[PDB]
């Protein structure tokens, strides 16, 4: 503290008397991340693991809104296989949260996985469904026998 | 004298983050100019209660066997008893007189016990030693004679004084009940008082109100400045934030120093009538009070000294 | 402890404390005259946490000068030292690294709250509180009257700047 | 603060004062302000009692049955004679006609000491 | 005594405009103590009579 009141008032000679230098502050070691619990869970149910759906034509569009969802328990316990994605990581798809979500319920074969994909042409992608260049989101696909 | 506070250049301007300390160096310093003048005001409310509380270095004792001929002094003398040392007029004084940022209260060298200790010694000097204790060395010189080199200052014949004096014992003690019942119940007298307090308590609360103020830019909180957005593009929002900040700062600077030039101005007179009507006879008019003076008791109190004035009328 | 925040709506620094208030379900984080967030909301259990930042503020050193003594005193104004890692705890702070006397005799630096700071003498810095000097008493008596038979005058000189 | 010391030009040296705790600590002799550069320098002599000693004193004396009264200082007595001198330095004198004025009477006052008056007359008429 | 003026927060910034009243609360409460300050001055010219 001699040297510290020397310092701060910026002369080699100090006067005898009572002075404030600088401040004293303390680092937090540890940072509390916090998040709910289910609270109101979103209705993945019924586009997942439910019975019958529609048909790579009949395709039926549900808005999934005001509850919270939750996308990590599916690509880290992994039932479900394959996944390529690009423009946002997984992880990412975690961070920014989209005002909307859209499923559609179909089933196709196997050489047609390859074919959903942006930017493509072939059967299911010309004259079925089209995913545009500038689309946010990608593919997952698994075997259900 | 007044409440002290001193803003600090780290915690008040920046939001805890690392990116807002490292832009106050292209600034150069300008919170050395505001630790070196708020420090020169601190010596200044450390310089004007030493003369004004303490006008002498030693302490003279009352006696404890009172017989005044008929001279109530007790009510302004304080209490042994009681723990705290304060008298009874004192004590009617506390109790009606009533952050997290940065924003801290330093307090001086001085507490409220011992202020009415330095009273308690300087009214003992007018009871005992009459008006010889701020002249050096005291003399004792009991009540009667006391008034007797102050009657002859405004020229008035003492056979006036030894005949009535069993008269003039009843309305002397009377006139401090008439203010001891004045100030329990009026409280308007003591806003004299409370006039500079409250002027600092408006001054803390127009520090806290530009914080939620946008100054200018799309939001006042500097975290979702730099996160959200491109910190190209930031930097035109961040730097005048800190300039709106300090153009609340410099005209927050030169009005708390005009309060210490009105501390200043005051006690010059404060210390005048310190001076002239306690320490000894004033002989000007409307300066210690209207009238013919005799007599000038100082009291404690928080952030002023009140007065006791005895004149002729 | 002092944490650091991370909420959904919620930034910042405190130390989380048990807190009385009557409190909303539907609410996020309750506030301060002060302009401070004294309060948040747990979403996954119902429950409000009492806010408060831990101590902070300036240091003051003691110190004579260089052709005197090399000895400091760390003071921490307004903070209680119990909580920070010659420990006397008095009403400005507690002041670190001075001895207490219970002896008062004059002094220079001052320091806050009615104690001061002097050096004193195998010699080190003392703290204790500020005297009012020498103590006289001057008896009441009617029939008694002092008066000087001797006078000793001196210069007493005052500087004023213009 | 040069107004408050051009009042110590005006007042503690182009004149007298009869304040006190101005020109200096008790009552003021003679100021010698000096020159200084940025400033100015005042030199000023006070007047400090030093070595007290006490006495016996009484606010009047009776004589005939009326009291008479003091103008000019305070009565003093070393325990046998009772004199009169001022408050500032012991100068005893016997009392005359003139340190004495006769007001009121002697029962109005409480803890008046009876001594006889010496005017000048009666030495003076038989010798 | 001296001569007493006063500064409004509306007609001596603006031109009478729309998005200059709008700005004015962006800003925040820096006039507001311009109207205090003044007739603070009021109480001490009136003081001094």
């Amino acid at each position: 503290p001699l040297s510290e009141t020397k310092c701060t008032l910026k002369s080699f000679t100090v006067e005898k008397g009572i002075y404030q230098t600088s401040n004293f502050r303390v680092q937090p070691t540890e940072s509390i991340v916090r998040f709910p619990n289910i609270t109101n869970l979103c209705p993945f149910d019924e586009v997942f693991n439910a019975t019958r759906f529609a048909s790579v034509y009949a395709w039926n569009r549900k808005r999934i809104s005001n509850c919270v969802a939750d996308y990590s328990v599916l690509y880290n316990l992994a039932p479900f296989f394959t996944f390529k994605c690009y423009g946002v990581s997984p992880t990412k798809l975690n961070d920014l949260c989209f005002t909307n979500v859209y499923a559609d319920s179909f089933v196709i074969r196997g050489d047609e996985v390859r074919q959903i994909a942006p930017g493509q042409t072939g059967n299911i992608a010309d004259y079925n469904y089209k995913l545009p260049d500038d689309f946010t989101g990608c593919v997952i696909a698994w075997n259900s026998n | 004298s007044m409440t002290k506070t001193s803003v600090d250049c780290t915690m008040y301007i920046c939001g805890d983050s690392t990116e807002c300390s490292n832009l106050l160096l292209q600034y150069g310093s300008f919170c050395t100019q505001l630790k070196r003048a708020l420090t020169g005001i601190a010596v200044e409310q450390d310089k004007n209660t030493q003369e004004v509380f303490a006008q002498v270095k030693q302490i003279y004792k009352t006696p404890p066997i009172k017989y005044f001929g008929g001279f109530n002094f007790s009510q302004i003398l304080p209490d042994p008893s009681k723990p705290s040392k304060r008298s009874f007029i004192e004590d009617l004084l506390f109790n009606k007189v009533t952050k997290f940022k940065g924003l801290t209260v330093l307090p001086p060298l001085l507490t409220d016990e011992m202020i009415a200790q330095y009273t308690s010694a300087l009214l003992a000097g007018t009871i005992t030693s009459g008006w010889t204790f701020g002249a050096g060395a005291a003399l004792q010189i009991p009540f009667a004679m006391q008034m007797a080199y102050r009657f002859n200052g405004i020229g008035v014949t003492q056979n006036v004084l030894y005949e009535n004096q069993k008269l003039i014992a009843n309305q002397f003690n009377s006139a401090i009940g008439k203010i001891q019942d004045s100030l329990s119940s009026t409280a308007s007298a003591l806003g004299k008082l409370q006039d500079v307090v409250n002027h600092n308590a408006q001054a803390l609360n127009t520090l806290v109100k530009q914080l939620s103020s946008k100054f200018g830019a799309i939001s006042s909180v500097l975290n979702d400045i730099f996160s959200r957005l491109d910190p190209p593009e930031a930097e035109v929002q961040i730097d005048r934030l800190i300039t709106g900040r300090l153009q609340s700062l410099q005209t927050y600077v030169t009005q708390q120093l005009i309060r210490a030039a009105e501390i200043r101005a005051s006690a010059n007179l404060a210390a005048t009538k310190m001076s002239e009507c306690v320490l000894g006879q004033s002989k000007r008019v409307d300066f210690c009070g209207k009238g013919y003076h005799l007599m000038s008791f100082p009291q404690s109190a928080p952030h002023g000294v009140v007065f006791l004035h005895v004149t002729y009328v | 402890k002092c944490v650091n925040f991370n909420f959904n709506g919620l930034k910042g620094t405190g130390v989380l404390t048990e807190s009385n208030k009557k409190f909303l379900p539907f609410q996020q984080f309750g506030r301060d005259i002060a302009d401070t967030t004294d309060a948040v909301r747990d979403p996954q259990t119902l429950e409000i946490l009492d806010i408060t930042p831990c101590s902070f503020g300036g240091v003051s050193v003691i110190t004579p000068g260089t052709n005197t003594s090399n000895q400091v005193a760390v003071l921490y104004q307004g903070v209680n030292c119990t909580e920070v890692p010659n420990v006397f705890q008095t009403r400005a702070g507690c002041l670190i690294g001075a001895e207490y006397v219970n002896n008062s005799y004059e002094c220079d630096i001052p320091i806050g709250a009615g104690i001061c700071a002097s050096y004193q003498t195998s010699q080190s810095i003392i703290a204790y509180t500020m005297s009012l000097g020498a103590e006289n008493s001057v008896a009441y008596s009617n029939n008694s009257i002092a008066i000087p038979t001797n006078f000793t005058i001196s210069v007493t000189t005052e500087i004023l700047p213009v | 603060s040069a107004n408050l010391a051009a009042t110590k030009m005006s007042e503690c040296v182009l004149g007298q004062s009869k304040r006190v705790d101005f020109c200096g600590k008790g009552y003021h002799l003679m100021s010698f302000p000096q020159s200084a550069p940025h400033g100015v320098v005042f030199l000023h002599v006070t007047y400090v009692p030093a070595q007290e000693k006490n006495f016996t004193t009484a606010p009047a004396i009776c004589h005939d049955g009326k009291a008479h009264f003091p103008r000019e200082g305070v009565f003093v007595s070393n325990g046998t004679h009772w004199f009169v001198t001022q408050r500032n330095f012991y100068e005893p004198q016997i009392i005359t006609t003139d340190n004495t004025f006769v007001s009121g009477n002697c029962d109005v006052v409480i803890g008046i000491v009876n001594n006889t008056v010496y005017d000048p007359l009666q030495p003076e008429l038989d010798s």
